[PDB]
């Protein structure tokens, strides 16, 4: 669905002292460490942040640590996969205990066999004894339908 | 003659165990009016600590770190008991599942005051501190 | 609250006793942890007198603050101080 | 593993001499007294940038922080 | 912490005590220890 | 702290506009979930 | 003992004024070079 | 006294005031109900007055409430119950009066 | 507290009445920390180099995350090796815990002996006025194990001189050490707060022999006079000139 | 014979240096993978930057009043050429080497004669 | 405060009328005119 | 003739699991006290030994702390010859989800021509290194390289 988000956040940004020439430089400097990497705050993973502007304070500095401190308001990109609605993924292992799927080719998704409805049954190949096909009740073949779409409960759900 | 740059901590308060500075002393460099020089004497060399509080509840013995996440992963993110009640819920050390509590900061502040905190909340007094 | 308008200032427009102490404490703080110097060395060590020379010249960052009781404050920088 | 400076028997250093060596039987067409145009008068250090394997150009290829 | 190398992806894993041991970003079980900076001293003989 | 209404298409240009601002493994998941959304 | 549970009762909020409190709450006083701020 | 500490809070304000028994419930990790202090085996008793989810005991014990060591927890708070209430003896007078 | 020594006093008058001498055992056992810039480097490696047990040798070390190494077992090889990589990107990861990097901006800490242009504080029990207790100027002593200072302190601090030990304090950071060294510094402790009478100066053999030698009924060859200048000015010892 | 011999060290012997002793030289290279390669050609020269670890990257290091007793006859290595070691993307090499006066009957490296 | 002027550090030789008009040229540099007189008011509470 | 010798041992604490108890053991350091006189300064952190220090035969190797005693453990080199480490190795124990309990250390001895061992030709012409006699006390040819 529309699971992507964008949210202009306000933060209290630590200046290092060396960069005191420019802030920007060490705005963005630590501003590489929050990309990809989850901000607890909203709890989502950064995946973009642009318009680095400062709430012009002429950052006060701390009492004893040279390094002072400034609110600045950026726009982040996080990915709230709160067990919305139904999402998709391309599955990339597959074995009669739980199915490893790829969301947005980089988050996981191991489906337990509980969470999918028992009537779906596993084929357990010769060439390999895991990787095989998940059969659908249907009979329907899943691997090279590499998309499936599911509901999140976090952590995924088959079961209707 | 009794030099000590360091040594043991009291039992209790952490303190420097059994030199003397305050009481008149701090008379002395608050007449300075040197405000740095102060702080640093009594705080910073004494007993300097960094604690958690719930921003909102504004308690600091109901703060926590939150337990048993995940995989080492990302840090366990302190919680608050008092402000409590799948990423944001956590657990006990006992078990007990939990959620909230979240708005917790870290403060710099003598841990004799947390002493005093301590043996008050033995009264059933307690103070709520606020923080911005 | 309010910040008071640079327009109307009735801070001492002097450099309190007390404001050169705090500023070049900071001023060698920021030094001593790797910040840029605006002033040139003459072979100095110590990072704290290397403050000293920049005060002199009146070259320096880093604008104050002076709160008034009522809840105003004052932003000065040092260079308009005097 | 890399060829061996200064030879056992020769006082001479020869490590120098491997590469310039090298490209002699390799673009030069001669053989292997390609050597005696490197100024190698006797056997003892000549016996050595001769038949040393240079097996380290081998080895090299096994970085684990190779990053691939 | 310490900080690992992912044998085969070759990935800095930065692993805790008590942890699940495994690559972070492709999956392999068998990781050695970087070279810190250590001051050793030799003889030239 | 606050959010805002978004769709699919803005977050594509803007995740552009984002590969374009700042320039390593970052960007290759990055450039992984663009081959990822597009076509 | 007797301050303490007067301030308990009612519960008045001192921001924090003379540098005593100030100092039991580890930050530096309202007095000298510590009444003011500095900038960036 | 570290230099590079990023402390970004301020202590604005205290304010005193006395807590209800429901918040002692809500804080407290544990209650203390034997009046036991320690075993033969020399350990806190669980429930018991060195409760290792009070805290950490000394020789490298790891609190049962925080899981972590004495040089990082802060220790968790207890209650011990009495349906008698009697009355604070601090506000005694103030009470009786 | 910590770092804040505890001795007895002897006073001197060729020292300074700003500065005040300290035996060399205070100087090693009082240490505070110290960032490591590229200019400073020299002075700061070279006292890593003397090591821990011979001023003005450095303590041991801090990393930017905030461990600490210490110094005392090591050999003056090892303290070679470290003094050389003392100032280098040490940290194997952009930021080493989490993604919160700050710590690449951080420098390694030098923990140092305390030398001469360092400003410690003097007291005295019971401190009744701000001038019982003022900060001073070090310089280090060779020999003896008892601190040093001028006459000109014993009234402000209105010691007896007869055994009376006293409290010696150290400001950790730089703010606090130049706000000692500004506002309170001894120099800038000459008239009392009770009326402007200044307290500090000279004493009975100061004033008796001034009067002497002040007489009009005094003269002095070239040798005299330049022996006499002299040994007044010492600039070497304060420099400047 | 502008040296003076090293007394070797004795137990208590950390410090026995001088500047009128011993010479002192150092080395540090991470070869790092070059990217203007256009192809596979494992040369590896071309591949990568600093892949060769000479002699000539032992960079003397004056001590003192070296720098101006020898500032006429400035010290290096005989032979800039030589390949010391080889190195390859990711792996450093970090050191210094300290020379003194020897006899050859002591260590061939002493020897000074290639042949005689 | 306390007829503001100051405490007695800085208020010693106020009532030094003619040491202070003895030599005036130390004095005169070390209060550093050319600097005080660029942003403060001087004319009217002198006129005042 | 330059010998290096590579002796890889492991170290694996299931052993010392006997029975009744499930994995108990940590390869490090119980948080808290650790002796520097020898431990601290082999053992990196993770009680594990630098990687390329030289160590000896009364020397700690790994160290190990139960968790219920809360108490260190160590491991000595058997050895009796000066040997360094050229790397260690985390053997993640099985298919997953285990904590690292072996660890493999391959020990680096070096062995110069020394008096007493054995050279032979390709025909069975065995001798023995006998006193490695001065360069300069040795014949020499009319070109001069010494035999
Ligand atoms: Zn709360
Ligand atoms: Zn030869
Ligand atoms: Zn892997
Ligand atoms: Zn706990």
């Amino acid at each position: 669905d529309l699971s992507l988000y964008k949210q202009t956040v306000d933060l209290y940004l630590s200046i290092a002292p060396g960069h005191s020439r420019d802030p920007l430089n060490a705005i963005q400097e630590h501003m590489d460490s929050m990309i990809l990497s989850k901000l607890p705050r909203i709890n989502g993973i950064v995946l973009a942040y642009d318009n680095i502007r400062f709430l012009e304070k002429s950052a006060k500095v701390m009492y004893d640590s040279p390094f002072s401190f400034i609110w600045v308001r950026v726009d982040v990109l996080v990915f709230s996969p709160k067990k919305g609605d139904c999402l998709e993924g391309k599955i990339n292992l597959v074995s009669p205990s739980h199915i490893g799927l790829l969301i947005l080719g980089i988050f996981n998704a191991s489906i337990p066999r509980k969470s999918i409805p028992k009537d779906w049954i596993f084929i357990e190949p010769d060439t390999t004894e895991e990787q095989g096909r998940w059969k659908t009740n249907d009979g329907n073949i899943l691997e090279p339908g590499k998309d499936l779409e599911f509901v999140v409960d976090g952590q995924g759900t088959l079961a209707n | 003659f009794q030099v000590r740059t360091t040594g043991p901590i009291h039992n209790l308060t952490r303190q420097p165990v059994k030199i003397r500075f305050g009481e008149m002393e701090r008379d002395a460099v608050i007449g300075h009016g040197t405000s740095f020089l102060m702080q640093d004497r009594l705080m910073n060399c004494s007993d300097y600590a960094q604690s958690w509080v719930c921003r909102d509840c504004g308690s600091i013995i109901s703060i926590m770190s939150t337990i048993s996440m995940n995989g080492v992963g990302s840090a366990s993110e302190v919680r608050c008991r008092s402000c409590a009640k799948t990423s944001d819920i956590w657990q006990d050390g006992s078990g007990k599942k939990f959620v909230g509590g979240t708005n917790t900061t870290l403060i710099a502040l003598p841990s004799v005051f947390n002493y005093l905190t301590a043996e008050l909340t033995a009264m059933n007094i307690k103070m709520m501190l606020e923080v911005k | 609250g309010k910040a008071v308008a640079k327009e109307d200032r009735t801070t001492t427009p002097y450099m309190t006793k007390y404001e050169r102490a705090r500023i070049l404490g900071t001023r060698a703080l920021q030094i001593s942890m790797n910040a840029p110097v605006l002033v040139d060395l003459e072979g100095e060590t110590d990072p704290l007198q290397i403050a000293m020379k920049e005060l002199a010249q009146k070259k320096i960052p880093l604008l104050v603050r002076r709160y008034l009781p009522d809840g105003s404050y004052e932003d000065w920088s040092v260079a308009e101080l005097i | 593993m890399i060829i061996p400076i200064r030879c056992f028997s020769c006082g001479k250093v020869i490590g120098d001499k491997w590469d310039t060596y090298l490209t002699l039987l390799q673009e030069d067409n001669t053989e292997g007294e390609a050597l005696d145009k490197l100024g190698l008068q006797r056997y003892c250090c000549r016996r050595m940038i001769l038949t040393h394997v240079d097996l380290i150009e081998k080895l090299l290829c096994y970085n684990p922080l190779s990053k691939q | 912490t310490m900080i690992y190398l992912c044998a085969d992806c070759g990935a800095r894993n930065t692993i805790q005590a008590k942890e699940v041991i495994r690559c972070r970003e492709c999956g392999h079980r068998v990781m050695y220890k970087m070279r810190t900076k250590r001051m050793v001293q030799f003889e030239a003989r | 702290r606050k959010s805002e209404k978004l769709d699919k298409d803005a977050s594509s240009k803007f995740l552009n506009r984002y590969i374009q601002t700042i320039e390593e493994s970052v960007l290759s998941q990055l450039n992984r979930v663009l081959m990822y959304l597009k076509g | 003992c007797h301050f303490l549970t007067e301030a308990a009762l009612r519960g008045d909020v001192d921001d924090l004024s003379n540098p005593s409190s100030r100092l039991v709450v580890g930050r530096v006083g309202n007095f000298g070079t510590g009444s003011f701020d500095i900038f960036t | 006294m570290n230099i590079a500490q990023p402390v970004s809070s301020e202590i604005k304000s205290v304010k005193f005031g006395i807590y209800d028994v429901d918040d002692v419930e809500k804080i407290s990790v544990k209650q203390i109900v034997n009046p036991v202090l320690l075993d033969n085996l020399n350990h806190p008793t669980n429930g018991g007055l060195y409760d290792l989810a009070l805290g950490p005991y000394l020789k490298n014990s790891v609190c049962a409430t925080c899981h972590l060591d004495e040089r990082y927890c802060p220790g968790h708070f207890g209650h011990i119950v009495l349906p008698i209430p009697a009355y604070h003896p601090l506000f005694f007078s103030q009470m009786y009066n | 507290v910590n770092y804040a020594a505890r001795s007895v006093i002897s006073p001197d008058p060729n020292i300074e009445t700003n500065e005040i001498g300290v035996p060399p055992v205070f100087a090693t056992k009082l240490t505070y920390p110290e960032p490591v810039t590229l200019y400073n480097f020299n002075e700061m490696r070279n006292a890593v180099i003397n090591g821990p047990h011979k001023w003005p040798g450095a303590s041991h070390i801090q990393n930017e995350d905030g461990t600490l190494i210490s110094l005392m077992p090591l050999t003056i090889e090892q303290r070679t090796a470290l003094a050389n990589q003392l100032l280098t990107p040490q940290s194997n990861l952009i930021s080493s815990p989490y993604s919160y990097s700050r710590l690449i901006n951080t420098n390694k800490k030098v923990y140092r002996h305390v030398r001469n242009g360092d400003m410690l504080i003097l007291n005295r029990q019971p401190t009744l006025h701000k001038p019982s207790m003022m900060a001073h100027k070090a310089r280090i002593l060779p020999g003896e194990k008892t601190i040093r200072m001028h006459y000109a302190n014993c009234n402000s601090y209105n010691a007896d001189f007869d055994g009376d030990e006293m409290n010696m304090h150290f400001p950790q950071s730089t703010n606090a050490r130049s706000e000692a060294q500004f506002i309170a510094n001894t120099d800038s402790q000459y008239l009392v707060p009770t009326s402007g009478d200044p307290l500090r100066g000279l004493i009975q053999d100061h004033v008796v022999m001034g009067v002497w030698l002040t007489c009009k009924d005094t003269f002095y060859t070239r040798d005299e006079y330049q022996q006499l200048l002299f040994q007044a000015l010492k600039p070497d010892e304060t420099g400047m000139y | 014979d502008m040296f003076k011999w090293f007394q070797h060290p004795l137990p208590g012997q950390e410090a026995t240096h001088t500047d009128y002793d011993t010479v002192v030289f150092s080395l540090n290279k991470k070869c790092e993978f070059n990217k203007n390669a256009a192809t596979d050609e494992k040369d590896p020269k071309r591949l990568y930057v600093n892949s060769e670890v000479y002699s000539g990257d032992l960079i003397w290091k004056p001590q003192g009043r070296q720098e101006e007793r020898f500032a006429d006859n400035p010290i290096r290595v005989v032979n800039p050429d030589i390949v010391v070691a080889k190195l390859r993307p990711g792996q450093e090499i970090d050191l210094e080497a300290h020379a003194i006066l020897g006899i050859g009957q002591d260590h061939a490296k002493f020897s000074p004669v290639a042949t005689a | 405060y306390g007829e503001d002027s100051l405490d007695v550090t800085k208020q010693k030789h106020l009532t030094q009328f003619e040491f202070s008009a003895k030599n005036y040229k130390s004095l005169i540099q070390k209060y550093k005119v050319k600097s005080v007189l660029s942003a403060v008011d001087s004319e009217t509470a002198s006129s005042y | 003739g330059y010998g290096t010798v590579y002796k890889g041992e492991s170290f694996d604490l299931s052993q010392k699991r006997r029975r009744g108890e499930p994995v108990v053991h940590h390869f490090g350091f119980a948080p808290g006290s650790t002796p520097r006189r020898e431990w601290l300064q082999k053992l990196d952190a993770d009680g594990l030994p630098f990687i390329g220090i030289k160590l000896e035969d009364g020397d700690p190797i790994v160290a190990y702390y139960d968790e219920s005693t809360g108490q260190n453990f160590i491991e000595t080199y058997h050895g009796t010859e000066p040997g360094f480490v050229d790397e260690v190795r985390l053997l993640g124990n099985d298919v997953g989800d285990s904590e690292c309990q072996q660890i493999h250390v391959k020990l680096r001895i070096t062995r110069s021509p020394i008096i007493g061992d054995k050279f032979s030709s390709r025909h069975g012409q065995k001798g023995i290194c006998s006193q490695k006699w001065p360069t300069v006390d040795m014949p020499f040819t009319e070109s001069g390289m010494q035999p």
